[PDB]
């Protein structure tokens, strides 16, 4: 057995579980981290070579599934009981599933206790709540307005989306950016810039540093950023994003997933290592004590780890948001999208005209 | 402006009405304007600072000054619930019926978050009530949908 998985995850915990499989059935596990595997991947697999499994984020398994770089995964009924449903949602390329979920990331509404022990549960309470903290010198929320992955929360919340998936398979043609909702949820955001509760040129490091500093009482944020505020002695909380026309905000979700290479005659053999001894509570934890894994898709050690209220913020707002579509076309959405919201929130284009250019430039029809 | 103003804008937006006039003692332009149509007046209405309001506006500051969003500093010392800025602003000639890309004014701002004071200054120097924005939304109808009582009346009152 052959593993590649990122050198930013818990690979000698997966290497912890490779030991005891190998003792525990006599195979040796090798488990690798090298250098930009995600691209090495598809080049490696298409001569049927590479790993007998392959961990990373989902989005990408759907360019793989599509080369035929993946072999079709298994799960009895039962199993898939163990994983929480919409996880199974992010291993799927034309309704068969060709990755096991591991570990679920997604945006969360992170707070400063101490300026904001009330934060808001929805989005059209917060212009209110900047208000009252501008008196103070402070402003209620900054996060970055750079990246369509911060702003599409807000933006999906009122029935915006990337491309409709069902049935485990992603339409390309059906793009949801100019719909209804996602001209109500940009034109909101955009108001928010227009009055000045935020600015447009806000971006990762510049809220990150204005939040850290207690100069902001909210920012959004992932698990990843979580560190650096702890560092910063900050009293945050990590909370569900607000809600927008009653609905709840829509992150893109992020689901570390295993998948099995179609060259691999270990297919079977590989579906024991990840179903019997990495899914369980045992192998996730071996993992998680070298890095941890944030929030996982097994029900019962996600319960454990959900005892820190960061991590249970982090699958309820997962669990609320949009799985991110795997398919490749998900490039030109980013790519699209960045624009039509760099441009809305600047004035150089209207809402109607940028989401207008970014379903077309997402590959879909008005 | 440039280098100096930026520092006004900064100046404007943060407040602080003695760095306003130590730029000003330097120089710096009052109707300076960044990428989008801000303005120093723009960001003083913002700020809810009297004393630099009316120190721009002496220095020559333009009262209908629009940003990129159709934006006076009318409609932003509206939204920002500043009646003393309101009543300087109209008083230098702003226009008390400008309307922004949405068609939104001063008076649909002001009714939105139950500014009534600011609601009836605008309405006293002839703010349009049948000015419907692009929703067809009047300034009464934003005070009905956002639960603002005393301000739907006055708007009703006015209309009749
Ligand atoms: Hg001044």
């Amino acid at each position: 057995l052959v593993i590649w998985i990122n050198g930013d995850k818990g690979y000698n915990g997966l290497a912890e579980v490779g030991k005891k499989f190998e003792k525990d059935t006599g195979i040796k596990v090798t488990v690798e981290h090298p250098d930009k595997l995600e691209e090495k991947f598809p080049q490696v697999a298409a001569t049927g070579d590479g790993p007998d499994i392959i961990f990373w984020a989902h989005d990408r398994f759907g360019g793989y599934a599509q080369s035929g770089l993946l072999a079709e995964i298994t799960p009895d009924k039962a199993f898939q009981d163990k994983l929480y449903p919409f996880t199974w949602d992010a291993v799927r390329y034309n309704g068969k599933l060709i990755a096991y979920p591991i570990a679920v990331e997604a945006l969360s509404l992170i707070y400063n206790k101490d300026l904001l022990p009330n934060p808001p549960k929805t989005w059209e309470e917060i212009p209110a709540l900047d208000k009252e903290l501008k008196a103070k010198g402070k402003s209620a929320l900054m996060f970055n307005l750079q990246e369509p992955y911060f702003t599409w929360p807000l933006i999906a919340a009122d029935g915006g989306y990337a491309f409709k998936y069902e049935n485990g398979k992603y339409d390309i043609k059906d793009v949801g950016v100019d719909n209804a909702g996602a001209k109500a949820g940009l034109t909101f955001l955009v108001d928010l810039i227009k009055n000045k509760h935020m600015n447009a040129d806000t971006d990762y490091s510049i809220a990150e540093a204005a939040f850290n500093k207690g100069e902001t009482a909210m920012t959004i944020n992932g698990p990843w950023a979580w560190s650096n505020i702890d560092t910063s002695k900050v009293n945050y909380g990590v909370t569900v994003l607000p809600t927008f026309k009653g609905q709840p905000s829509k992150p893109f979700v992020g689901v570390l997933s295993a998948g099995i290479n179609a060259a691999s005659p270990n297919k079977e053999l590989a579906k024991e290592f990840l179903e019997n001894y990495l899914l369980t509570d045992e192998g996730l934890e071996a993992v998680n004590k070298d890095k941890p894994l944030g929030a996982v898709a097994l029900k019962s050690y996600e319960e454990e780890l959900a005892k820190d209220p960061r991590i249970a913020a982090t699958m309820e707002n997962a669990q609320k948001g949009e799985i991110m579509p795997n398919i490749p076309q998900m490039s030109a959405f980013w790519y699209a999208v960045r624009t039509a919201v760099i441009n809305a929130a600047s004035g150089r284009q209207t809402v109607d005209e940028a989401l207008k250019d970014a379903q077309t430039g997402s590959g879909g029809t008005p | 402006g440039s280098d100096l103003g930026r520092k006004l804008l900064e100046a404007a937006r943060a407040g602080q009405d003695d760095e306003c006039r130590i730029l000003m003692a330097n120089g710096a332009d009052v109707n300076a304007a960044d990428n989008t149509g801000t303005t120093p007046l723009h960001l003083a209405a913002y700020s809810g600072h009297l004393e630099i309001v009316e120190c721009l506006l002496k220095h020559g500051a333009d009262v209908d000054a629009s940003d990129v969003f159709g934006y006076t500093p009318l409609h932003l010392a509206a939204y920002w619930g500043h009646l003393e800025i309101v009543e300087v602003l109209l008083k230098n000639g702003a226009d008390v019926n400008a309307m922004d890309s949405d068609g939104m004014t001063p008076l649909h701002l002001a009714a939105k978050w139950g500014y009534l004071e600011i609601v009836e200054v605008l309405l006293k120097h002839g703010a349009d009530v049948n000015a419907q924005d692009k929703f067809g939304k009047t300034p009464f109808d934003l005070a009905i949908d956002n639960g603002n009582e005393d301000i739907a009346e006055v708007l009703q009152k006015a209309a009749k």
